[PDB]
């Protein structure tokens, strides 16, 4: 009952009855800062997209040796994040997405899968689908079972997998390059050498491999 | 396009016709024939729900829907989607298992009934079936004579199908 | 501001074999409100030629006006000569076409007989396309006028019966006129726009007739 | 004090926002096998463009409610919107079914809607989380 | 506090306590009675007053809730009327909404038994102790009279009787039924049961009756629509009730 | 692109994507990024989740119409988004192939052939090697206008490198 | 149309035809200037009666003074007619004339005249016109008086006066933008033409 | 619940790609209407009728979005049936008006009725016009639908306090021919219902009302087939 | 197009009390809906309010004003006219988004014998001697603040308001047909009633 | 954004001739671009002007007026107010559609003795015993239709347009500074002045 009066007993105004507003401006302790999936705010209109309207080369194929890639977000020392789009958008979403995969390590005591983690962010992306977030994030990695893995994903929520992806300006020249010369029984090294090779026709390299990836300058 | 198209529905004596252009776009729930024009979608998600609806009255009356009854039922069904309703001209045909008056009636999008006594028209080319119907209609007709009206109005309209609906027997019929 | 507006009422054009039949309602409209319920919808040209611009009243009025005095310049200039309705059917498409790109906003009709006596119907586009026609209806109802006069005139869709065509029929001039007469009660019986009178003009051999008939004045 | 719902328009969104039905794989992201809204495809970001009336006419009975226990509390004082509220509260959390749609024949006494129709009385309007047992643990809060 | 435990519950004999209290407090109330002829139902009871001072016209015992259905009760009136409140609420929520017509009256009672149903699994509220006798026309099932019990459940009756004197009254009724009866034969057996049911001064103002028949056109307020029918239900007055007892 | 031919014997379907809903069903579908692939992966997941709860194959017209439900309800709230789908499966209880398609607002019709020239070709008694001739007489007519290719059969579903 | 006249309203009558005007214009919803004459008598034998933007009005008035000063070196129907061509005309150079014109008169062969003319060029006859909102309120009285050509010879002047005055009194009932004053004016084939000013609805 | 929204921005999409009259008179009020109905220029039916009925004695007529004005008015109709029974009275014109103004309200003018509201009750005979936003005006006479101007022209012209029952059906009459001859969406025939404060409301269907057949066998056959059902 | 109080309304204070005073013709565009319309609306007893804007939601601001202050008056005796301004102050300001009304508000009440409260679309509250609104009001503002005086008789302000009120519906197309006035004080509430022919000839 | 002319400007007839008063206000929105403008324009010795709209097309109108009346008067001798109230009727209406101009104009002509015209954003033509016009006409129609009189002396002239100006100052704020008059009258043309403090202190 009583907790009924007072809600019938100078806080409407500047709105610090709400709760949520309450914890976005810190009254109520730092619970902002104690949620998973951050909040974010949205102008209280009947068209807040309008009011929102209103406000590089890398590569990577799979081989004997792992996944190269040649702004790659160290989402964990096993994944491997190609900044794209947004610089906000990535940096804050990929961070995200490392927390959510920390989490699912924990729990599960297995490194996750590179396919799980791309659904992740993929399911993600597409649920923001239609408001910002641009974003372009290659997802590269390496699993015992799964072997090496790569996953496209889009602003727009698309997934893809394959041996090669070449993006950005130069994303023609380079798979022309790379397709002159890419093979799956390459030579570590020697996959190092076509790489660079394949960067240098599109003018960093990260090695990936069972026990994390490697950058090689 | 199996969208549109066109309906139509006529009244003899103890009979009733309704046809339509020709996937189906008459439906029958008993005794009653619905008739839908419109969005194939739209026809295929009102034979659906008419048939939940017509279903579960027959379950807890133990008696098969009426006309009038299926024609109030067609008009409560369509304006619950006032807004976004369907977009759809349903007609429906059938004689009164009681009384076996012959009973016609059509809709609009949000279930205004115009349960005219003569002939009822809906979807594309509306006017023009509209005026052959009034010149070649006549009251009365007899059961073969309202299925040679009704058809060759159809054929004048602008491939077809006619049910001739007497209270005990129906017969469904193709032209081309 | 726009320039046009529509006055509803109908026309309807048939041609017979020495005879051409040309009616319309007389009922003028503006948006629901009746304007009167006799203006002359159809006009005698002379030279055996009835016409007809339906739609825009106005642009219509002034398009048979420029005819008419199309025709006296033709008369000054031939002697009188007779104009043939093929002649009348070019010099209505250039007045036409004239306003190509600030059209007259109606649909026209041209009844009479060609250089053969035999019926003849021209119907023209705004913009002046053109075709010698057996019928034509215009204007609102026209879509309720002509499917019944195409299943009453021709025969269309009919058989013989049991026979899964019957032959059409030439028609005596009183028959299509009971037909027009009939198509046009059917027609203000519904479609409300057709007007409180039908106004029927045949033109014949021996020159044009005027022929009125009262309809229903709701 | 109000006549027509002002405050109709969610403030923040989140994908957390909706509980009860997140992924537990994942508990930060829907679950769109159980929200069986036909896939994530009716993403939240999709509540856009949404009828200038609807946003007024779910919640007109709250505003009117509202009003109506403002009133109350400006004449009468605290004690009785206080009074009215329990009531109201007690009934609702004691009418417990799970198969019935109808509403409480003890909760329409109290709104003074016994000789009252409305739309949503004539109209009041599944492979997973359809069950009871999704009836009780939302209710339970299980 | 988010859940309230089932006030009804088994017994180890796998009776339902609240229901079976509820129909003691049936067994309690004041006889009521109905009766199918073939061409009509009589619904009749009495009205006990507390006091020669209450105004009997306002002991509505028996209410109309469609033009062809009518029902009657015996014990907890509050109980009744709420019900009644409701069961016409539902008969136009429900049907006339949605049909366009009234309800037969094998759905309305349907819809009251399941209204009286839930209030035996709510753990918030007791049982109805009312049962009900509605009597009614269809179109299709014609007339019919339904008695409804606390538990919600129904059967459809020839005739039937509830309260105090239902066991004397219902042997009366079985003694003198017959599948013949007119509706003035049905009123007068009727009269008869309720003369030898009734305690104390039986009067036209100690009793109310009311009939499902014909349509009353005269109670229809309205000409000129021929289709359109007058309501079946139709109370007795009081005047015609003590006509009926000087027979 | 998608495109599927009902034969004599089976179904074949072709695309320039897809997801096996059953054993003897196949779903194709074509459309924007995303909002098509979420759809066809919550219909993959219903199918397989009523599939284990009864351990039956549902029909290939039960599971068109449960994917024609769950388009119609899935536009309900949002924007329709331009999706197009061809479900081709094998009844094993009839014993005959069966070829539904599904437009962007959930209409359904049963259907020999379509696509998102055959009339001149396609006889419904064709085997399906007259069917793998005539997908291929129709990609060389579609490349002289500027794929995978899956066959359902009474022995479940096939991958075809002849593409 | 800045300052705007009311409403036009006539009918003929067995010897001649009446027609009436509210002598207002308004500025908007400001009744802003009394006393606007309307009825404009062009000879013994024709009124045009003018309705909308009271500037054109003022402008046909004398083009209708400047045709009357020419034909000094008229029936009703040339009035009417140069009225519709320069009306047209008008039009067709998008450039109208916010005016709706009613040519009331007798023919000098003793036949009444009445032509509706409007800012399009749309013409029509009938045994009663009105303009604006006489159209929807006045018409369907007069109608009742005279609802076809074979009522002409039947109706007195007496009663179409008093149709007219009815008439009137209704506009004034109903319509926001009448005055209370009035003109009337009655052109007949016997007695020429009467043209009663400052008329009051009572 | 209630009215669904669930295909507006589907249909959205898609999308991308009469007279009536009330007439007060000395003991009672007479409403009015005509019969035709229209779709677009097209007379869709002949002889509907416009009269509605609340109660036995509160009587309706609308303009507007038809299927609009039906559905609010059976809606007021039942609200006023089960509150008459609640109360065991007669119901009130005051009643109806307050919950039909309300409802309309409620509905911000979405719900695009527009109505006249007439009828008798304990406390006389009234008449009002209701609005689609929910305004609401009293009257002695009312007219309705586009042929509103002249009913209200005739009522204006004949109208006066005390007409007698035959008088005031008459006046209504005239007003509903007078629409009926000047409007074009007013036609065929004039209903009237007439309530008097002491009587039975007296409903007036049709007060005023103002071969080519083929032979047997003319059409092509293709085969046929026997349904039953 | 929602119907919106096109309207002359004008109170004034006396001696003995307040008179609220208003026009009762309203319009929709041209068209007058009603010609007789009873502008004034009783809130209470003796607080009575005059309604402008939409007519839709001045009514039902109007009825809630009414219901929240006859539940007051159940329980604290009868209201003074600043509650009953309040209220309207607070329906109309809280629901200034979606609604639009402006109210004169005037009332007797006998410890402060009579008071005017006019509430503009603004949802403002300003308490006057007297006030004018509605289309009508500006074609007065200059007479009424000539004109009016601090404790005239009734008689006087009687005369003061008809004058007003014939000027407003002279000057405006909007306003018209009877005047209506109701007299409030501590004698009672007097309804009076001035017809065009009472108060046009002024 | 051109500069419009917001003022209140009145002339009126009296016994003697006519007096043309203005304010002396302009505004450029808010702000006051010149607070002591004179309004007031001679077109010829006795015939005076007041310019309401836009200022560059009314001076202009003005000035070309001002060129016809001086040619005039050189050829035939001094023009009747008729006249050059003619002129700017046809500068008006023929420039109609590209000038917005409205104008009161006053002048003394020992035919007539004294004639007033306005000539509103129409171009139509009323000749009329006082007129008003501008932004602060409006609050000042009912004052000036109640205590304008005919035949009024000078004096009384004077007193009349002072407390109309003033009362149109008081409601408007688009009008105010001084109050400027010219008095024309067979004795010849007389400037009056009347400053806040002799105006407001009314």
């Amino acid at each position: 009952m009583q907790a009924i009066a007072d809600s019938f007993s100078l806080v409407k105004e500047l709105q610090y009855d709400n709760e949520q507003n309450l914890e976005s401006d810190f009254v109520t302790g730092a619970s902002q800062f104690q949620r998973l999936a951050p909040s974010l705010t949205v102008p209280p209109i009947a068209s807040p997209q309008q009011f929102l309207r209103a406000h590089t080369t890398t590569l990577a194929f799979r081989f004997q040796g792992g996944i190269i890639v040649a702004k790659v977000i160290e989402i964990n020392p096993f994944l491997l994040g190609t900044m794209a789009g947004g610089a906000a958008d990535c940096q804050f979403w990929e961070t995200w997405l490392g927390s959510q995969c920390r989490l699912h390590e924990l729990r599960e005591k297995e490194r996750i899968s590179v396919a799980a983690a791309s659904k992740i962010l993929s399911n993600l992306v597409y649920q923001y689908k239609g408001a910002g977030l641009s974003m372009g994030t290659m997802i590269c990695g390496y699993t015992r079972k799964e072997g090496p893995t790569i996953y496209y994903v889009d602003s727009d929520g698309t997934r893809l997998k394959g041996d090669i992806f070449c993006v950005g300006s130069g994303q023609t020249f380079a798979y022309g390059v790379l397709d002159s010369n890419y093979k799956w029984d390459l030579s570590v090294e020697d996959a190092l050498y076509l790489g660079k090779r394949s960067i240098l026709a599109a003018a960093n390299l990260y090695h990936v491999t069972e026990d994390g990836w490697i950058y090689h300058g | 396009s199996i969208n549109g198209g066109i309906v139509v529905a006529m009244t003899g004596k103890d009979c009733v016709a309704i046809a339509c252009d020709l996937f189906e776009k008459i439906f029958h729930y008993g005794h009653v024939f619905l008739g839908i024009t419109g969005l194939a979608t739209d026809v295929t998600t009102l034979n659906e729900m008419f048939r939940y609806k017509t279903n579960l009255y027959k379950l807890k009356e133990e008696r098969a829907i009426e006309p009038e009854t299926f024609t109030q039922l067609v008009s409560s069904s369509l304006y619950e989607r006032r807004f976004g309703p369907y977009f759809v001209g349903p007609v429906v045909a059938g004689i009164n298992s009681k009384s076996g008056k012959p009973f016609i009636a059509g809709f609009d999008l949000i279930g205004c009934i115009d349960e005219a006594k003569d002939f009822i028209v809906s979807g594309t080319a509306s006017d023009q079936l509209f005026g052959m119907c009034e010149s070649l209609y006549e009251p009365n007709l007899e059961p073969e004579d309202l299925f040679e009206t009704i058809s060759q109005a159809l054929l004048n309209a602008a491939g077809a199908v006619v049910y001739i609906i007497k209270k005990d027997e129906v017969v469904k019929r193709y032209l081309k | 501001f726009n320039p046009y507006g529509d006055n509803g009422g109908t026309i309807l054009g048939i041609a017979g074999e020495d005879f051409a039949v040309l009616a319309g309602d007389t009922r003028n409209i503006t948006d629901y409100s009746i304007n009167s319920r006799y203006e002359p919808k159809v006009f005698d040209c002379g030279d055996n030629i009835v016409m007809s611009a339906n739609g825009f009243a106005a642009d219509g009025d002034a398009l048979v006006k420029r005819f008419k005095n199309s025709v006296k310049w033709y008369h000054f200039d031939h002697n009188d000569k007779k104009l043939s309705i093929n002649s009348a059917a070019r010099n209505i498409q250039h007045l036409l076409y004239g306003k190509r790109f600030f059209p007259y906003y109606v649909h026209t009709i041209i009844a009479g007989l060609d250089e053969d006596g035999k019926g003849a119907v021209y119907s023209f586009d705004p913009v002046g396309s053109y075709e010698r026609e057996q019928c034509r209806a215009g204007g609102a109802a026209a879509s309720l006028i002509m499917p019944f006069l195409d299943n009453q005139v021709n025969f269309k869709n009919q058989y013989e019966p049991g026979t899964n065509k019957k032959p059409l029929k030439y028609l005596s001039v009183e028959e299509v006129i009971k037909l027009v007469r009939d198509s046009f009660t059917s027609a203000t019986e519904r479609h409300i726009q057709v007007g409180d009178g039908l106004e029927i003009l045949i033109v014949t051999k021996d020159g044009v007739r005027k022929e009125f008939y009262e309809l229903k004045r709701d | 004090m109000n006549i027509v719902p002002q405050d109709t328009f969610k403030s923040q969104v989140s994908t957390d926002q909706d509980k009860s039905v997140l992924s537990s794989a994942v508990p930060s992201l829907p679950d769109t096998l159980r929200q069986q809204e036909g896939g994530a495809v009716p993403l939240s970001t999709q509540l856009n463009d949404r009828h200038p009336l609807e946003s007024t006419l779910k919640n007109w009975e709250t505003t009117q409610r509202q009003r109506q226990m403002e009133q109350y509390r400006q004449i009468f004082g605290i004690a009785e919107p206080m009074k009215r509220t329990m009531e109201m509260e007690i009934v609702n959390r004691t009418d417990f079914n799970p198969l019935s749609t109808n509403g409480s024949i003890h909760r329409d006494i109290l709104l003074n809607k016994e000789c009252s129709i409305d739309w949503e009385d004539v109209y009041p309007g599944t492979m997973v989380g359809d069950d009871v047992h999704s009836k009780i643990e939302k209710q339970l809060g299980i | 506090d988010r859940y309230s435990f089932s006030l009804t519950t088994f017994s180890p004999s796998g009776k339902l306590g609240q229901i079976d209290y509820a129909l003691t407090a049936v067994k309690q109330g004041v006889t009521s009675l109905g009766i199918k002829a073939t061409n009509g139902v009589v619904i009749a009871t009495e009205k006990k007053s507390s006091s020669p001072l209450a105004m009997s016209e306002t002991l509505s015992k028996v209410s109309l809730l469609t033009p062809d259905i009518g029902a009657v009760y015996s014990g907890m009136g509050p109980d009744y009327r709420v019900l009644v409140d409701k069961s016409r609420k539902v008969a136009h929520t429900s049907y006339k909404r949605i049909y366009g017509e009234y309800p037969p009256t094998k759905l309305l009672v349907s819809e009251v038994a399941k209204i009286m149903q839930e209030a035996t699994q709510s753990g918030g509220v007791r049982p109805f102790g009312v049962s009900l006798l509605i009597a009614g026309h269809d179109e299709f099932n014609g007339f019919s009279l339904y008695q409804v019990d606390p538990s919600g459940s129904y059967f459809p009756w020839k005739a039937t009787a509830i309260g105090k004197g239902s066991v004397a009254a219902k042997t009366f009724l079985e003694k003198r039924w017959n599948d013949e009866l007119e509706l003035e034969d049905a009123i007068h057996i009727a009269l008869l049961t309720l003369k030898e049911s009734v305690e104390g001064e039986f009067n036209g103002d100690t009793i109310e009756l009311a009939i499902i028949g014909d349509e009353n056109p005269d109670l229809l307020g309205y000409t000129g629509i021929p289709t359109d029918k007058g309501p079946r239900f139709r109370k007795l007055t009081s005047q015609e009730i003590n006509d009926r007892l000087e027979a | 692109i998608i495109l599927g031919i009902r034969v004599q014997d089976s179904v074949i379907l072709a695309s320039s994507k897809t997801r096996q809903l059953s054993p003897h069903t196949l779903m194709s579908f074509a459309g924007e990024a995303g909002d098509t692939v979420q759809f066809a992966e919550y219909i993959q997941a219903n199918i397989q989740l009523y599939s284990i709860r009864e351990d039956y194959e549902l029909s290939p017209q039960a599971v068109s119409s449960f994917v024609r439900q769950e388009l119609a309800k899935s536009i309900r709230s949002r924007r329709p988004y331009q999706v197009n789908v061809l479900i081709g499966g094998y009844d094993k209880k009839k014993n005959k192939p069966e070829l539904y398609q599904i437009d962007y607002l959930g209409t359904k019709v049963e259907l020999p052939y379509g696509a998102h020239l055959l009339d001149h070709h396609y006889r419904p008694d064709m085997t399906t090697e007259e069917g793998l001739d005539l997908l291929k007489l129709c990609v060389q007519e579609l490349e002289k206008r500027m794929v995978i290719v899956k066959i359902v059969d009474k022995d479940g579903i096939r991958q075809v490198d002849d593409f | 149309p800045i300052v705007t006249g009311t409403s036009v309203i006539s009918m003929k009558y067995d010897n001649g035809v009446i027609i009436a005007a509210d002598n207002l214009g308004s500025y908007g919803s400001l009744l802003r200037f009394n006393g606007v004459e309307r009825l404009i008598p062009v000879g013994d034998n024709t009124v045009v009666g003018i309705s909308g933007d009271i500037s054109d009005m003022q402008h046909i008035e004398r083009l209708l003074k400047d045709l009357v000063t020419e034909n000094a070196y008229l029936e009703p129907s040339y009035i009417f007619e140069y009225l519709a061509t320069v009306m047209y005309q008008r039009r067709s150079k998008m450039n109208p004339l916010w005016n709706a014109i009613i040519v009331a008169g007798v023919q000098s062969n003793g036949d009444q005249f009445l032509r509706y003319v409007n800012l399009l060029g749309v013409t029509y006859s009938s045994p009663t016109l009105a303009t604006g909102f006489g159209a929807h309120m006045a018409n369907p009285l007069l109608r009742k008086v005279v609802d076809r050509e074979s009522d002409i010879p039947k109706t007195t002047v007496q009663v179409a006066e008093e149709a007219i005055v009815n008439a009137m009194r209704v506009l004034y009932y109903r319509d926001a933008r009448s005055s209370r004053n009035f003109s009337l004016a009655i052109i007949d084939k016997n007695t020429g033409l009467t043209f009663k000013k400052n008329l009051q609805v009572e | 619940a209630g009215l669904s929204f669930d295909n507006y921005q589907r249909n959205n999409f898609l999308a991308e790609n009469t007279t009536i009259v009330g007439v007060k008179f000395n003991n009672g009020v007479v409403i009015a209407a005509d019969t035709r109905s229209t779709q677009g220029p097209i007379v869709a039916d002949k002889n509907c009728a416009k009269l509605h009925r609340i109660s036995p004695k509160i009587w309706c007529a609308g303009a507007g979005t038809a299927a609009d004005t039906e559905a609010v008015t059976q809606l007021i109709g039942s609200n006023i049936e089960l509150h008459s029974l609640y109360t065991s009275r007669e119901p009130r014109v005051v009643s109806a008006l307050q919950m039909l103004k309300q409802h309309l309200f409620k509905y911000q003018g979405h719900i695009g009725a527009y109505l006249i509201v007439a009828g008798v009750d304990p406390t006389g005979s009234h008449l009002f016009s209701i609005h689609a936003h929910g305004s609401t005006d009293v009257g002695y006479y009312l007219s309705l639908g586009s042929g509103s101007l002249a009913a209200m022209a005739v009522l204006e012209s004949h109208w006066k306090q005390d007409l007698t029952k035959e008088e005031a059906i008459k006046l209504a009459s005239d007003a509903i021919q007078a629409g009926i001859w000047n409007d074009l969406g007013s036609g065929s025939n004039v209903d009237v219902c007439v309530m008097e404060i002491g009587k039975d409301a007296e409903y007036l269907r049709n007060y005023l009302t103002p071969s080519y057949k083929f032979p047997r066998g003319t059409t092509a056959v293709l085969k046929e087939s026997i349904v039953n059902i | 197009g929602e119907v919106s109080l096109g309207t002359s309304i004008m109170a004034v204070t006396f001696k003995d009390g307040v008179i609220l005073g208003a026009d009762s013709r309203t319009t929709t565009g041209a068209y007058i809906a009603n010609r007789v319309t009873d502008k004034l609306t009783r809130v209470h007893d003796k607080i009575w309010c005059c309604r402008s804007g939409s007519a839709a939601d001045t009514q039902a601001i109007a009825d809630i004003v009414q219901y929240h202050l006859e539940l007051y008056t159940s329980q604290y005796g009868t209201p003074s006219t600043e509650t009953a301004a309040s209220v309207f102050k607070e329906l109309c300001y809280e629901n200034k988004d979606n609604l639009t009304a402006g109210i004169i508000v005037a009332g007797y009440d006998d410890k402060n014998k009579g008071e005017v409260y006019t509430i503009p679309l603004g949802g403002s509250v300003h308490k006057l001697p007297y006030a004018i609104a509605g289309s009508g009001s500006t074609f007065i503002y200059g007479y009424c603040d000539k004109n009016f005086r601090e404790n005239m008789s009734k008689e006087e302000t009687v005369d003061f308001i008809k004058h007003s009120l014939s000027q407003a519906i002279k000057w405006d197309g909007s306003s018209g047909g009877v005047i209506r006035m109701v007299v409030l004080t501590a004698a009672g509430v007097e309804r009076l009633i001035f017809y065009p022919d009472e108060y046009e000839q002024l």
